[PDB]
């Protein structure tokens, strides 16, 4: 089980993938004044990330997948497992991971059962509560998911070009800081990203082209956003806070 | 400065996010009371052209369904020249749209506007605005207020009582800081449904310009304006800036 | 009735014989256990006064030979041995003065508890799980590992030190036909019937005999592998939609007696909450466990984010302001 201790190990030389199935089975809700609640499914995705390279395999799950089926929440886990298994098998042997870490425990059994052909690939849960669900608050990802007309695999680098300049650990920390902030207060986090109109997002990137200098200030604003909202939900003074585990706040 | 204009326009591009969570003020259904049906496409665009701080408003027009005279379907939103404030809006008179084609059978239903405070009744400024617009023309007109806030929009429809029409014309004054004898009871609950099964459209000023906020001197609240079918411009569109150099 | 003579009791110990136990003081005159019913299997178990973390014992069948216990300083253990000289054995067993220094195996006379717990347990089955062919009796302790847990290990081993239980793993190729992942994991009928019953155990009696042996090892020695095996053999039946009727009907009875006999102290380490809640309250065969569920509630009432709902993107809500 991965936690904030053996967390470093992520950045060694063994290829690993995180799998988040949070956005696989997604709905909008209609609630009448009576209390009757109807759901409608919208397009979803499996978020499969290599935290070392930033390569994102985004497998889009079209609503047609649910047509005529029952026990959709259970089904969704088994479908995620088949897709991840299929992905691993499509890769050259030297690119296959040695570990796959699932962000939600309920994914453990389905995935381990589908991966039985690979006894040397460890399937692991985690005690971190990573903010990957907020991936749909990234415009370009939300857009490709919503415009999909059938299942489709799309490939991104979620670190853009950062790894020309920073280590994987620094990049992963920037990424989870950004997603945590987007998860916590989406409009405010996006305002921080859009503040300077002269800084743009390249057509092949997901994030603005900040300079090294600017990233320091952006990261610090995101950090403030998080700790402020955390100090509203529970009325704790962050002044009275120690450095504590602000990092545990960021990670889960 | 062209700078500060730019930041406000940026914030407005995130307004659409608020449509993810939609709340509608509702109570136990009353059969004899009218039901107003608002096309979702109209709410979506109207939020998209609005502002994060300044109130935006428009008239609503439509008509009874064929079987049911109690079901008033909103067909058309009319954006008219106006000057918005935090907390209030100076709206120009009921527009003359009868000369436009495809408006046969259209009934004036009332008005719709955003606000940045949450309330369970028409505020004092709504009462004055609603009085000035409707007291002498059509007192059964409704007010749909959209409380717009990060994360969500909350809609409430109101009718205005005769008592309310009366206070609103006594206190027609633009300051409106006295508010002596203002009552929440001046307004009553109207029944409102959101629907994405019907589509509505927009009528706009013929020269595109509806937001006179940065062209205050050029705004005539009594003006007799020209109207056409169209796609309404956003609050900080360049056409809503004073043309310069 | 049989006798299991002891040479002496030089270390203070709590001695168990089947479901009965007694303490013997350090160097207190002791020559063994008498009036032992001729059944089909017995266990004699030990726990020293010093040791907290450590129980050990011998499964044996008195119809097979003449067995006695002698303390062995080298290993610090009470050891069972077979006396191959009947004359020497009978001479010890039938000694007037030594018999008065033996304890008498008790009885509730109409108590069939031991039989109920061991009905399917046979020494020949035990001797394939505990592999030491030079003895007719079988040594088990708290710490012994299973053959299952050492399969991936390249290391040498003494087979007599591992419990050779039938390997049962819900997440293995043996349990899951390729292409039938969800089906076979949610309904274990193929694993139960084709792989285990038809392929390995051959019949339900061998099945129930291993299940019973695993439980008793878990209860007397706190052996962890034995606990896992016992729970697994229960789950394999309950989570199969297709179970031979004669097995199903016998299961409730088997478990009832096991639950009934457990104490209240070590049991909470022993019972697996996840497995039991599934077996008793959501599995296919849950209605076949009425007696067992009832005693589980009486004896251990305290034992019994949102991945199971869709993710909500947003909504429309009609409600009072």
């Amino acid at each position: 089980a991965m936690n904030s201790s053996n967390y470093a190990e992520l950045f060694n030389n063994d290829i690993k993938l995180f799998v988040d199935d949070t956005n696989v089975y997604r709905v909008t809700v209609h609630k009448t004044f009576e209390g009757n609640v109807a759901t409608k499914a919208i397009n979803g995705c499996i978020f499969t990330l290599n935290p070392k390279t930033g390569h994102l395999f985004l497998k889009i799950i079209h609503t047609s997948v649910w047509a005529g089926q029952k026990r959709l929440s259970q089904l969704a886990k088994w479908k995620t497992a088949e897709e991840v298994s299929a992905l691993v098998r499509s890769l050259p042997k030297e690119e296959q991971p040695k570990q796959i870490i699932v962000t939600r425990k309920a994914m453990l059994d389905p995935l381990e059962v589908h991966m039985l052909d690979f006894p040397n690939i460890a399937i692991r849960p985690t005690e971190l509560r990573l903010p990957f669900s907020a991936a749909m608050s990234i415009d370009k990802l939300s857009d490709v998911v919503m415009k999909a007309t059938e299942p489709q695999m799309v490939l991104f680098n979620i670190y853009d070009d950062w790894l020309d300049r920073i280590s994987s650990y620094t990049a992963f920390s920037r990424l989870t800081l950004l997603l945590r902030a987007l998860k916590t207060n989406e409009e405010s986090a996006k305002m921080i990203l859009l503040s300077d109109p002269t800084i743009t997002i390249k057509s092949y990137h997901l994030w603005p082209s900040f300079t090294d200098e600017q990233w320091i200030t952006i990261e610090s604003q995101m950090r403030d956003l998080i700790l402020t909202e955390y100090g509203r939900k529970y009325n704790v003074n962050i002044s009275a806070l120690t450095q504590t585990e602000i990092k545990d706040i960021i990670l889960g | 400065s062209k700078n500060e204009w730019r930041k406000s326009a940026i914030a407005n591009t995130l307004l659409y996010l608020r449509l993810k969570n939609i709340y509608v003020s509702a109570d136990d259904f009353v059969e004899e009371q009218n039901v107003y049906v608002l096309p979702k496409n109209l709410l979506k665009k109207f939020i998209e052209i609005s502002d994060v701080k300044i109130q935006v408003a428009a008239f609503i027009y439509g008509m009874s369904a064929k079987d049911h005279p109690k079901v008033k379907e909103i067909k058309t939103v009319v954006l008219v020249p106006q000057l918005g404030h935090v907390g209030s809006v100076q709206i120009s008179n009921i527009p003359d749209i009868g000369d436009l084609p495809d408006t046969e059978g259209l009934e004036l239903l009332g008005w719709i506007h955003t606000q940045t405070e949450e309330l369970k009744f028409m505020a004092a400024s709504e009462v004055a605005t609603h009085s000035k617009l409707f007291a002498d023309k059509k007192r059964d007109c409704i007010d749909i207020s959209i409380f717009s806030t990060p994360g969500s929009v909350s809609l409430s429809a109101y009718n205005l009582t005769d008592e309310g029409y009366q206070w609103g014309e006594e206190n027609k004054d633009i300051m409106n800081v006295l508010s002596e004898g203002f009552e929440p009871t001046f307004s009553t609950h109207a029944q409102l449904l959101l629907s994405d099964r019907i589509t509505g459209n927009f009528i706009i000023p013929s020269g595109n310009v509806w937001n006179y906020t940065f062209m205050g001197t050029a705004f005539n609240q009594e003006g007799d304006y020209n109207f056409k079918y169209g796609i309404p411009l956003e609050f900080y569109n360049e056409m809503h800036r004073p043309v310069h150099f | 009735m049989n006798t299991v003579p002891f040479t002496s009791a030089p270390i203070e110990v709590t001695i168990g014989i089947d479901q009965y136990s007694f303490n013997v003081k350090e160097n207190q005159p002791f020559h063994g256990i008498k009036d032992i019913p001729i059944g089909h299997v017995h266990v004699i178990h030990f726990q020293h006064a010093d040791n907290s973390s450590m129980r050990y014992g011998y499964w044996f069948d008195c119809r097979m030979g003449n067995f006695y216990i002698q303390y062995d300083p080298k290993d610090g253990l009470y050891k069972m041995m077979e006396e191959r000289d009947g004359a020497k054995f009978e001479n010890i067993v039938h000694n007037f003065k030594e018999r008065q220094m033996m304890v008498s195996y008790p009885k509730i006379d109409e108590d069939d508890t031991w039989y109920n717990l061991t009905e399917f347990v046979q020494m020949d089955k035990i001797r394939k799980i505990v592999r030491k062919d030079e003895n007719q009796f079988s040594y088990v302790d708290s710490s012994m590992t299973t053959v299952q847990e050492n399969e991936l290990s390249s290391s040498s081993s003494d087979p007599a030190h591992s419990l050779n239980y039938t390997v049962i793993n819900f997440k293995s190729r043996e349990a899951i036909r390729p292409g039938h992942e969800m089906e076979d994991f949610l309904d274990k009928s193929y694993y139960l019937n084709t792989v285990m019953l038809q392929g390995i155990f051959k019949n339900s009696s061998n099945y129930f005999g291993e299940l019973q042996f695993a439980f008793l090892n878990a209860m007397f020695f706190g052996n962890y592998g034995s606990s896992l095996q016992w729970h697994a053999m229960i789950e394999l039946i309950c989570s199969s939609a297709t179970v031979p009727k004669h097995m199903l009907d016998k299961l409730d009875e088997i478990l009832y007696y096991q639950i009934k006999t457990l104490p209240e102290q070590y049991s909470d380490i022993l019972l697996n909450e996840r497995v039991w809640n599934i077996c008793l309250y959501s599995s296919f065969q849950k209605n076949s466990l009425h007696n067992t569920e009832k005693i589980m509630e009486n004896k251990y009432p305290e034992l019994l984010d949102d991945e199971h709902n869709p993710t909500i993107v947003g909504g429309l809500y009609y409600q009072r302001p």
